[PDB]
C-alpha cells in the first residue's frame, strides 16, 4: 500500500509522479521474466548468396541469420520460421499454392519501418531504439491497434490531423485564436489518452498553471511532440498502406488497416519495456551509421 | 475599552492551564496562557515568513513563495534555504492554530458557553493538518505540502489536481463541493429570512418566528425551525471541511490512477455488468 | 566574468583590484529565481505562436453507422476506454438505415 | 492606446472601492449595540462611528 | 476470576463478543482472499507445491528502472 | 448487578464456550494446514 | 454537557400552523403533517406549499426543460433503460457546434439544447417572481429575492458570455460529469482560471461563507441553552445569550457583530460569491483571453527556475497549429 | 438452553438472523459470480476439468 | 499496589486491553508490509531464502 | 470504591494473567525466531 513518488519539477509545484508500489513491482517483474535474450553475434567474410533479399542487403550472412532468429522469437515464438516462410524455399514470397505469404511481405515492410523509426526519429527513440519486440512482445498482434470509427475520434491526431493548440499566446482576445471550449475538451480527451499510454499524469509534460508553456514544462514534452510526428509517418506511410496485404480478418469495419498509437510501444510505461536497450544489439535494425558511437558493421 | 454591558462579565476563572497568572485582558482581547503562546507562534511564524520573502526574488505580495523541500529529503528537516524554513513555519502555524483553538475554549468557559466554536474550528485545523502533516507523512516526504505563497499555492492546487488527470471525478471531492455550495445557499436563505422579518418595509410591524417558518416552509416544503437552521449551517460548513480533508488524503496515499477510472466499479455492478 | 579574478600568489579572490579574505561566492536569491519582467519576455522564451487552423472547404457527412449518438466531447476517454460491455458498445453508433425499396 | 490599464484591472478597482465601502457600512451596523464603549478616559466610539440604536415596533394582534 | 462479570450485563457481553468475532473472521478471510497464495476461489485446487510463493528476490537488466528518472 | 452464584454460573458457560470454539478453530487450522501450509 | 445537536423530546400539536398567515390570492396546497425524522434534527412539520400563477407556470416550464434533457440523454443510449441508469452521470444534452455561431442549429445538434435552456431560464425567472410575491404577501423585506437574484446573475453569465464571444457552442452541457468536463475545459481554453482575480475573489467569499456559517452556527448552538436561538427576540429584546455571543468574539478577535448585523455579514458574503463570479465569467474571453498572461502582466505569477530551455529552431519546430475541423473522410493510403 | 429466549426477545433475534443470512448469502453468490472459476451463468456447463484455474507458481 | 485505588481497575482493564490490541495490530501490519516478514506470501521460505535489506 | 482487600484479590489475577500473556508471547517470539531470525 506504499506509494512511490518521483519529483519531476521544482520544489512545491507538485509536479510529481505517483505509483502504487505493489502494482508497479508486478508490472515490472512481468516484463523482466519474459524479456527475450539476444544471440551473441560474429564476424565472417564472404559475398551474399541471397535470392530475394531487398532490405537486409548491408549485413553479413551471420548477422542476417542472427536477425532471423530474433524476428522469430520476437514476433512468432522462437524458431518459428514457418510463420513467415515456405520453409522449403525461404526466398519464396508465396505458398506452394501460389497464394502469397502475407506475413513475409508485411515483415519486409516492418523492417523498413523499424529502420525508419530508429534512423529518422532518433529525436524520439534516442539510443534506446525499437525492435520488433517493442510492439509485438512475442505475439503477432501488438497492443493498441485502432481503426476508423468516427470523424471526431482523437486517435486521428496520429494519422491525418495536425493542430491541437487552443490557448492564446497573448493577454487579449484576437482573431488569431478562435478555438472553442469544445476543442479544449477534445485536446483534454487526447491528453488523458497520452497520460494513460505512458502511465504518467499531466505534470510529466506540463506545469499545469500554463499548459502552453514549454519553459515551465519538463523536457519530456519535447520528446512527446516528436512522438506525434513519428506516429504520423508510421501510420501514413507504413501501417495504413498495408490494407491490400492483410487478410480481411485483420482489417477494420471500414476495411482499413490497423494503426498504431503511443500505447503500442509504451504499453503503460514511461519508456517501452521500462527502457530495456535492445536495438544496440541488432545492427540490422539501426537504420543509422553508428549506434552510440559503435559503428555499423557493414559487410 | 469595554462594551457598555461588558464589565460584569470579566471574572477570573475558566482557564485550562495558567490559572490567574495570565487571566487578564489587553484592550478588547482576552489573553490567557494560550494567548501568550498564540502571539509567540504568530510573531515567530510571521517574521520567518518575512525572512523567506527577503531571501526570495521579490517583495511583491502576490509573488512571495516559501516552498517546501525536495522530496529527496523525506521526513528530515532540509537546509533552511532549501525548504527547512517552510518546515519551521509549518511548526509555528500548527502551534498558532492549536493555541487559538484552546484560547477559544478558555473564553467559552469564562462565558458559560458550550464548546461548539473550538470544535467547529477544529474542522479547519484538521484540513490544514491533513494537507501539511498527514498526507505528506503517508506519502513519506514533507515536500508534499503546499507552498506558502498567495498564488504559488494555487499552482500547487492546480498540479495536484492534474496529478489525477481529472480531479472533478474524485467522489469525496464531489461531496465536499456539494457541501460548500449547499452551505452558501443555506447561509443566503438564513441571512435573508432574519433580515426580512427584522427589516420589513417601512410602516410594517416587526415580524415573528411564525412568518419566517411559514416562508421557509413553502420554500423547501418543510419548516426547519430556529435551532434546526443553525445545526444545518454548522453541519454543512464543517462537513465541507471534513470531506475536503477526506478527498485530499485519499488522493495519492490510497488512490494513484486517474480519478475517472475509479468509477469502473459502478459500470461493473453485476445487475448490468 | 562568471567569477572574479584570482591572485596567483595566494589563490585569493580580487574584487575591484583588492583582495577578499574568504571563499567568494556569487550571491543569488532562492534557487536563482528572478521575477518575470513582462509578458513579452515570458513569451520570448516560449515557442512561436501556433499556425492557423486547417479548415475544410465544405462538409461531407459520414455514413450513419459512423455517427456517434453521444455528442459529449470527452466520452471516448472518460467512459469508453474503460467500458467494455457489448450492449453499451453497440449503442454507441446509429444502426444502419435504408430506404425500403432498396432492400 | 493604454498598454497597462485594461478592463479587468478597472473592474477590480471598482470592486475594491465598493467592498471597502461595504465593510464600513457593516461596521456601522455592528455598533448598534454595546456602544459607545466604556473606558477610563470616557466614552469611545472607535471607527467608523456606529449607527444609532434601533427601536422595533411590535404589532397590535389579530 | 468470575467476579470480572459482576460489572457487566451478560446479554450485552455476548452481543459485544459476537460482533468482535464476526469482524475479525471477515478481516482474516478478505486478507487471505486478496493474497496470491491463498486466493482459494480461483486457485484452491492447486497442490501445495504448485501454489504461489512470494519472490525470494526480484531482478532487472541494468538499464531498466521501474520508476521514471527525476530528482 | 448479579449474585455471586450467577457470575459463577455465567463464567462456566463463557469458559466452556470459548474453549469449544477454540477447539473447532483448531480443527479448521489442522485442515487448512493439511491443504496449504503457511510456514 | 448537552450539545444540543438533536432533540430527544418532540411535542405535537393537533391543530397546526401551515394554514398560512393571511395571504390573499393563490391557494394553500395540501394539509400539514409531522415527520418524526424531521423533528429529530429540526422542526417536525412537513406541510403546505404556495404556488400562485408564477409558481404553476414555473413548474410547467421547468418540467418541460427536465423532460427535454432526460429524453435526449435516454435517446443518446439508444433508449436502453439499463444503460440509461448505468451511464446516467456521463450522459449529456450538448450545446450546438461552434460553426453556427449564434444561428439556430439543427434539432439533434443543439436545437434541443437551446430549447431546454430557454425553458429552464423562463422557469428560473418565474420562480424568482414567485418568491418575490410571497415575501411581500407575508409582509417581509425583499432580502431573499435579491439574494436569489445574485445566483441568477451568475447563471445568466453562462448565456451572456457565450453570446459575447459569439457562439452557443461555448454554453454548458446539461449533464453531471459533462458539465464538469466543461468547467475544466473552460479554465484550459482561457489559460488557467486561478489567475482570474474575480474567480479568486469568488473563492474568498465562498470560503468566507463557510467560515461565517461555521462560526455563527456554533455560536448560536453554544448559547442556545440561554435562549440564543430565539434570534428575533435577542434582536428586539437583547438577552444574556446575545451579550455573551458578542463578548466571545470581541474577546477572541478584538471585534464583534450584533445578533442582527451578523446576518448582514452572512447575506453579503453569500451574495458576493456569485456576483464576483459572474463578473469574472463575463470578463473571460471578452477582455482577457489568457488569465495567466494577465497575471504575468499585473505581477501575480511567482517565478520558478526554468524546467526546459528551447533553442531558436525548436521555437519554430514546436509551435503547433490551432485545432481545426475533424477529417470528414476515411482516406485510403494504398498508393 | 431454551432459557435464552427469556433473556432475549425471540421476535427481534429472528428478524436479525434472517437479515444476517440474506446478506451473507448474497455476498458469497456475488463473490463467486465475479470470479473466473465460478462465473456459473456464463460457464456453468463446463466440466470440472475444463473450468478456469488461477495461475500456479512457475516452479523455477 | 494502591495504584488500583488511584485508578479504577475497570477503566484500566479496558484501556490496557485496547492499547495491547492497537499495538498488536500495528506490529502485525508493519511486518506484513515488510519484505522479510510478508509471511502470507513468503512464509514457507527458509531463513536462508528470506529477503534481507542491502548492506 | 475499591478496598485494599479487593485490590489484593484483583492484583493476584492481574499479575498472573500478565505472566500467562508474557509466557505465551515469549513462546510465540521463540517460534518466530527459530523460523526467521531478525538479528
Ligand atoms: C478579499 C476578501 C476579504 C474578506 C475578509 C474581510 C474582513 C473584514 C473584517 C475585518 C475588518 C474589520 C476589523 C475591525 O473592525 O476591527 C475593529 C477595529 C477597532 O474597533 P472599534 O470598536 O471601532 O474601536 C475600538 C477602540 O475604540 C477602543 O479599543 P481599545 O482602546 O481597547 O484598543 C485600541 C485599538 C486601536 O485600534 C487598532 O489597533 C486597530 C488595529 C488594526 C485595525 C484594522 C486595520 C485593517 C486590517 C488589518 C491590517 C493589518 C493586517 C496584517 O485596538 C483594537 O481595537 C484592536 C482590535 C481590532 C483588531 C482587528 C484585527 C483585524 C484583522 C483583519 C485581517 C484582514 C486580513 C485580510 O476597527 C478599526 O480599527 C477600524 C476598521 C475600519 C474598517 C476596516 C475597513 C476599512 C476600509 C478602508 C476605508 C478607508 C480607510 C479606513
Ligand atoms: C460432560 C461433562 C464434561 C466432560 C466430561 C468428560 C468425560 C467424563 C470424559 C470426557 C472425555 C473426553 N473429553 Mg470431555 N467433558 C466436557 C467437555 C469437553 C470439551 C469442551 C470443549 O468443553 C472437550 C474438547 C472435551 C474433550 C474430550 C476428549 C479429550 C475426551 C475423549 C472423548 C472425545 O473425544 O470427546 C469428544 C468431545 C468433544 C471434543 C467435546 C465435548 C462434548 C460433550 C461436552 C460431551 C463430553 C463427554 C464425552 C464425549 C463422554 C464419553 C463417554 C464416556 C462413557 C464417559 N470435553 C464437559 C465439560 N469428557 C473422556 C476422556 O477423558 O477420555 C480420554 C471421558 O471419559
Ligand atoms: C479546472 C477547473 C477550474 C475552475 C473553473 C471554474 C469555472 C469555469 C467557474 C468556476 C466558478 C467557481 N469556482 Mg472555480 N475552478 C477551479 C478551481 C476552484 C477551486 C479550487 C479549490 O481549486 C474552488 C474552491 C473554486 C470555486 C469556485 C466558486 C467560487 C465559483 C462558483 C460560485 C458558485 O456559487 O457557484 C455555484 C452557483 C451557481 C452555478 C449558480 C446557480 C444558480 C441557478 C439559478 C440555479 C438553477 C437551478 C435550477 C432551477 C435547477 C436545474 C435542474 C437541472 C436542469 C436538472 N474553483 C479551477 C481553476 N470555476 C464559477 C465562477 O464564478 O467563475 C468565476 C465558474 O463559472
Ligand atoms: C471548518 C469550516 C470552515 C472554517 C471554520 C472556522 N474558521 C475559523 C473558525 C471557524 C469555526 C474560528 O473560530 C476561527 C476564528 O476565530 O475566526 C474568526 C477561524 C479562523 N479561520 C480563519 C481563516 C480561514 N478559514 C478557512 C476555512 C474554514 N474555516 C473552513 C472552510 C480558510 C481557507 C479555506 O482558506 C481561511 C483562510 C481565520 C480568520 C481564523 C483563525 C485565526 C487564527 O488561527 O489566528 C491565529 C493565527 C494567526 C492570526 C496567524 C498565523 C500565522 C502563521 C504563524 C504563519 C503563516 C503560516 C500560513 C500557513 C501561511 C499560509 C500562506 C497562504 C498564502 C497559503
Ligand atoms: C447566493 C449564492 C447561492 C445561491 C442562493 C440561492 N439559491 C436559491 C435561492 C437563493 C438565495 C432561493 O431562494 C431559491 C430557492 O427557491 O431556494 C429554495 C434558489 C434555488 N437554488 C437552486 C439551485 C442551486 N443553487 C445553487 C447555488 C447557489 N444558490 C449559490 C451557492 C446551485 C449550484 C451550486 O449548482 C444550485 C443547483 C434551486 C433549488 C432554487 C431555485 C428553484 C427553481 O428555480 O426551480 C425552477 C423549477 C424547476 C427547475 C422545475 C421543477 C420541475 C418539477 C420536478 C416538476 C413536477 C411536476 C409538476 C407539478 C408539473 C406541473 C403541473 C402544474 C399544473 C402544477
Ligand atoms: C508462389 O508463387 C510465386 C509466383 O511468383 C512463386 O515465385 C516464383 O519463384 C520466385 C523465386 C520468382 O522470383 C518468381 O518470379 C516466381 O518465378 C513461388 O515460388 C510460389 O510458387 C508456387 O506458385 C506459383 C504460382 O505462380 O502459382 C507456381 O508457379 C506457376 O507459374 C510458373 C510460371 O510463372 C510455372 O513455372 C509453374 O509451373 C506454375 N505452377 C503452378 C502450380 O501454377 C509454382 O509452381 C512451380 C513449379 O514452382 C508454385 O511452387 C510450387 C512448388 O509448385
Ligand atoms: C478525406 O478528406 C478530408 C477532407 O479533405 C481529409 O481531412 C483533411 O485533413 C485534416 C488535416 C483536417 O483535419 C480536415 O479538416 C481536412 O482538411 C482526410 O484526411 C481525407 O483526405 C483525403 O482526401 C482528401 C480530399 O479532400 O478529398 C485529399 O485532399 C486532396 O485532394 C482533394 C481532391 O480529392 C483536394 O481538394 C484537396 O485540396 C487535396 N488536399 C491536399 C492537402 O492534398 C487528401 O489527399 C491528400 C494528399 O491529402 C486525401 O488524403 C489521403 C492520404 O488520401
Ligand atoms: C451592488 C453593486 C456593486 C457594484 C460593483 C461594481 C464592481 C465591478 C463591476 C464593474 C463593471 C466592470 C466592466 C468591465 C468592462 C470594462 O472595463 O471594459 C473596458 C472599458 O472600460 C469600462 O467599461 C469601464 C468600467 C467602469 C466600471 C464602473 C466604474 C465606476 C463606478 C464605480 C462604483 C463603485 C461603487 C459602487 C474595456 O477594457 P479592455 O481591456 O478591452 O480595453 C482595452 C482594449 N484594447
Ligand atoms: C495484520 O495481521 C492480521 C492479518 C490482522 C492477523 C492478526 C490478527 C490478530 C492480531 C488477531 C487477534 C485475535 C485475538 C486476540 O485476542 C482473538 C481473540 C479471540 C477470543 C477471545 C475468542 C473468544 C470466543 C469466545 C466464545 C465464542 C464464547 C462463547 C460463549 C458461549 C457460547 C456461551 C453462551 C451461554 C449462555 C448465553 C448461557 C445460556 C444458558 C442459560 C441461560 C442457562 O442455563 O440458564
Ligand atoms: C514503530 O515502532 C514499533 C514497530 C511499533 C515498535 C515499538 C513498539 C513499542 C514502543 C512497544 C511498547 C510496548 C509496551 C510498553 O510497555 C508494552 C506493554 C505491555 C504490557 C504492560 C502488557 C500487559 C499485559 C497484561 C495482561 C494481558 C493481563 C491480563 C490479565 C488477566 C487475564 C486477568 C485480569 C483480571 C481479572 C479478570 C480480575 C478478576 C477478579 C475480579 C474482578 C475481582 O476479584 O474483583
Ligand atoms: C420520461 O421522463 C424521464 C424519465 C425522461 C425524466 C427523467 C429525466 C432525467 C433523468 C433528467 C436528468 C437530468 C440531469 C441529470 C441534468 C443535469 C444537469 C446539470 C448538471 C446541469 C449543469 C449546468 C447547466 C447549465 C449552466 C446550463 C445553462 C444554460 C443556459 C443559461 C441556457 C440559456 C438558454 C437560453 C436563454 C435560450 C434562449 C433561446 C433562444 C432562441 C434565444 O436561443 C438563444
Ligand atoms: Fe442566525
Amino acid at each position: 500500500a506504499a506509494t512511490d513518488t518521483v519529483q519531476v519539477g521544482y520544489r512545491g509545484t507538485a509536479m510529481e509522479q505517483n505509483y502504487d508500489h505493489g502494482d508497479l513491482k508486478t508490472k515490472f517483474a512481468q516484463v523482466k521474466l519474459p524479456q527475450s535474450p539476444p544471440p551473441a553475434g560474429e564476424s565472417p567474410p564472404g559475398p551474399l548468396p541471397w535470392k530475394n533479399v531487398q532490405v537486409l542487403n548491408d549485413i553479413s550472412i551471420a548477422e542476417f541469420n542472427r536477425t532471423m532468429i530474433a524476428m522469430s522469437t520476437w514476433v512468432a515464438g522462437t524458431g518459428n520460421c514457418a510463420y513467415c516462410h515456405n520453409v522449403a524455399a525461404f526466398q519464396d514470397d508465396t505458398l506452394p499454392n501460389g497464394k502469397p505469404l502475407y506475413t513475409k511481405i508485411v515483415a519486409r515492410r516492418m523492417l523498413q519501418m523499424t529502420r525508419n523509426i530508429n534512423g529518422n526519429y532518433s529525436q524520439h527513440v534516442k539510443n534506446t531504439g525499437v525492435t520488433c519486440y517493442t510492439c509485438h512482445m512475442g505475439k503477432p498482434l501488438p497492443n493498441g491497434l485502432w481503426f476508423y470509427s468516427s470523424q471526431t475520434d482523437y486517435l486521428r491526431h496520429y494519422l491525418d490531423r495536425d493542430g491541437a493548440r487552443v490557448i492564446t499566446q497573448g493577454v487579449a482576445p484576437s482573431n488569431a485564436n478562435r478555438s472553442s471550449t469544445k476543442q479544449a475538451e477534445w485536446t483534454y480527451a487526447l491528453m488523458i489518452s497520452q497520460s494513460r499510454s505512458l502511465g504518467v499524469n499531466c505534470t510529466y509534460c506540463h506545469n499545469t498553471r500554463q499548459f502552453a508553456s514549454w519553459r515551465e514544462a519538463p523536457p519530456a514534452r519535447v520528446t512527446a511532440y516528436h512522438g506525434i510526428l513519428m506516429l504520423r509517418d508510421v501510420n501514413q506511410n507504413y501501417l495504413a498502406p498495408l490494407q491490400p496485404v492483410y487478410p480481411a480478418v485483420r482489417l477494420g469495419a471500414m476495411g482499413d488497416a490497423p494503426k498504431a498509437q503511443c500505447v503500442t510501444c509504451h504499453n503503460g510505461a514511461y519508456k517501452p519495456l521500462y527502457g530495456a536497450q535492445m536495438a544496440k544489439d541488432f545492427p540490422a535494425m539501426w537504420g543509422r551509421a553508428d549506434w552510440n558511437g559503435v559503428p555499423f558493421p557493414g559487410i | 475599552a469595554m462594551l457598555s454591558f461588558e464589565k460584569k462579565y470579566r471574572v477570573r476563572g475558566g482557564t485550562l492551564i495558567g490559572g490567574d497568572l495570565f487571566d487578564f485582558w489587553f484592550g478588547p482581547f482576552y489573553v490567557g496562557f494560550f494567548g501568550v503562546t498564540t502571539i509567540f507562534f504568530v510573531t515567530l511564524g510571521t517574521l520567518l515568513c518575512v525572512w523567506g520573502a527577503a531571501m526570495g526574488p521579490t517583495w511583491n505580495l502576490w509573488q512571495i513563495n516559501i516552498a517546501p523541500p525536495d522530496l529527496k529529503y523525506g521526513l528530515g528537516l532540509a537546509p533552511l534555504r532549501e525548504g527547512g524554513l517552510w518546515q519551521i513555519i509549518t511548526l509555528c502555524a500548527l502551534g498558532a492554530f492549536g493555541s487559538w483553538a484552546l484560547r477559544q475554549a478558555e473564553i467559552a468557559r469564562k462565558l458559560g458557553m458550550g464548546m461548539h466554536i473550538p470544535w467547529a474550528y477544529g474542522g479547519a485545523i484538521l484540513a490544514y493538518t491533513t494537507l501539511v502533516v498527514i498526507r505528506p507523512f503517508l506519502l513519506g516526504a514533507w515536500g508534499h505540502g503546499f507552498p506558502y505563497g498567495i498564488f504559488s499555492h494555487l499552482d500547487w492546487v492546480s498540479n495536484v489536481g492534474y496529478q489525477y488527470l481529472h480531479f472533478h471525478y474524485n467522489p469525496a471531492h464531489m461531496i465536499a463541493v456539494t457541501f460548500f455550495f449547499t452551505n452558501c445557499l443555506a447561509l443566503a436563505m438564513h441571512g435573508s429570512l432574519i433580515l426580512s422579518v427584522t427589516n420589513p418595509p417601512k410602516g410594517t410591524p416587526t415580524g415573528t418566528s411564525e412568518q419566517e417558518n411559514v416562508f421557509f416552509r413553502d420554500l423547501l416544503g418543510y419548516s426547519i425551525g430556529a435551532i434546526g437552521i443553525h445545526r444545518l449551517g454548522l453541519f454543512l460548513a464543517v462537513g465541507a471541511a471534513v470531506w475536503s480533508a477526506i478527498c485530499i488524503v485519499i488522493s495519492g496515499p490510497f488512490w494513484t490512477q486517474g480519478w475517472p477510472e475509479w468509477w469502473n466499479w459502478w459500470l461493473n455492478l453485476p445487475i448490468w455488468k | 566574468p562568471t567569477a572574479w579574478p584570482v591572485d596567483p600568489t595566494t589563490g585569493q579572490t580580487l574584487i575591484n583590484g583588492r583582495p577578499v579574505v574568504g571563499r567568494v561566492f556569487i550571491m543569488r536569491k532562492t534557487d536563482g529565481t528572478v521575477k518575470y519582467p513582462n509578458v513579452a519576455d515570458v513569451v520570448a522564451h516560449e515557442a512561436l505562436a501556433p499556425l492557423p487552423p486547417v479548415v475544410g472547404s465544405s462538409y461531407q457527412q459520414a455514413p450513419i453507422t459512423n455517427q456517434r449518438r453521444m455528442r459529449g466531447i470527452m466520452i471516448q476517454s472518460t467512459l469508453w476506454d474503460m467500458d467494455r460491455k457489448r450492449s453499451a458498445t453497440r449503442q454507441r453508433y446509429y444502426p444502419a438505415s435504408t430506404p425500403a425499396n432498396q432492400l | 492606446m493604454m498598454e497597462y490599464i485594461d478592463g479587468a484591472q478597472i473592474a477590480l478597482y471598482a470592486f475594491w472601492l465598493f467592498f471597502f465601502g461595504l465593510i464600513i457600512y457593516l461596521r456601522r451596523e455592528d455598533k448598534r449595540e454595546g456602544y459607545p464603549l466604556e473606558s477610563p478616559q470616557g466614552p469611545r466610539d472607535g471607527w467608523p462611528k456606529g449607527a444609532p440604536k434601533k427601536t422595533y415596533v411590535h404589532r397590535d394582534h389579530g | 476470576m468470575h467476579r470480572i462479570w459482576l460489572m457487566y450485563d451478560p446479554r450485552r457481553v455476548m452481543v459485544a463478543l459476537v460482533g468482535f468475532l464476526a469482524v475479525l473472521a471477515l478481516v482474516i478471510h478478505f486478507v487471505l482472499l486478496s493474497s496470491q497464495r491463498y486466493s482459494w476461489i480461483e486457485n484452491g485446487t492447486l497442490g501445495a507445491d504448485q501454489a504461489p510463493v512470494g519472490a525470494s528476490a526480484p531482478a532487472a537488466a541494468a538499464e531498466m528502472s521501474p520508476l521514471p528518472p527525476g530528482r | 448487578g448479579m449474585t455471586e452464584e450467577e457470575a459463577r454460573r455465567f463464567h462456566g458457560y463463557m469458559v466452556t464456550g470459548t474453549l469449544g470454539y477454540v477447539v473447532v478453530a483448531s480443527v479448521a487450522h489442522f485442515l487448512a494446514w493439511s491443504w496449504r501450509p503457511w510456514f | 454537557e448537552y450539545q444540543n445537536l438533536f432533540t430527544r423530546v418532540q411535542v405535537r400539536t393537533v391543530p397546526e400552523p401551515g394554514i398560512p398567515i393571511d395571504e390573499s390570492t393563490g391557494t394553500r396546497y395540501g394539509t400539514g403533517t409531522f415527520s418524526y425524522l424531521a423533528g429529530k434534527f429540526g422542526d417536525a412539520q412537513i406541510g403546505p406549499i404556495y404556488l400562485g400563477w408564477a409558481g404553476v407556470l414555473s413548474l410547467i416550464f421547468g418540467f418541460i426543460a427536465i423532460e427535454i434533457i432526460g429524453l435526449n440523454m435516454w435517446a443518446s443510449v439508444g433508449w436502453d433503460p439499463v444503460e440509461f441508469i448505468r451511464q446516467l452521470p456521463w450522459l449529456a444534452l450538448e450545446p450546438p457546434p461552434p460553426q453556427y455561431g449564434l444561428r439556430v442549429p439543427p434539432l439533434n445538434q443543439g436545437g434541443w439544447y437551446l430549447m431546454a435552456g430557454f425553458f429552464l431560464t423562463v422557469s428560473i425567472i418565474l420562480w424568482w417572481i414567485r418568491i418575490y410575491r410571497r415575501a411581500r404577501a407575508l409582509q417581509m423585506g425583499s432580502h431573499l429575492p435579491w439574494a436569489f437574484a445574485s445566483a441568477i446573475f451568475l447563471y445568466s453569465t453562462f448565456f451572456f458570455q457565450p453570446l459575447l464571444v459569439g457562439s452557443w457552442s461555448e454554453m454548458v452541457p446539461f449533464g453531471i460529469f459533462p458539465h464538469l468536463d466543461w468547467t475544466s475545459a473552460f479554465s484550459i481554453r482561457y489559460g488557467n482560471l486561478y489567475y482570474n482575480p474575480f474567480h479568486a475573489l469568488s473563492i474568498a467569499f465562498l470560503y468566507g461563507s463557510a467560515v461565517l456559517f461555521a462560526m455563527h452556527g456554533a455560536t448560536i448552538l453554544a448559547v442556545a441553552r440561554m435562549g440564543g436561538e430565539r434570534e428575533i427576540e435577542q434582536i428586539t429584546d437583547r438577552g444574556t445569550a446575545a451579550e455573551r455571543s458578542m463578548l466571545f468574539w470581541r474577546w477572541c478577535m478584538g471585534f464583534n457583530a450584533t445578533m442582527e448585523s451578523i446576518h448582514r455579514w452572512a447575506w453579503w458574503f453569500a451574495v458576493l460569491t456569485t456576483f464576483t463570479g459572474g463578473i469574472g465569467i463575463l470578463l473571460t474571453g471578452t477582455v482577457v483571453d489568457n488569465w495567466y498572461l494577465w497575471g504575468v502582466k499585473h505581477g501575480l505569477v511567482a517565478p520558478y527556475p526554468a524546467q526546459n530551455q528551447l533553442t531558436p529552431e525548436q521555437q519554430d519546430l514546436l509551435r503547433g497549429r490551432y485545432q481545426g475541423t475533424a477529417p470528414d473522410s476515411f482516406p485510403s493510403y494504398v498508393v
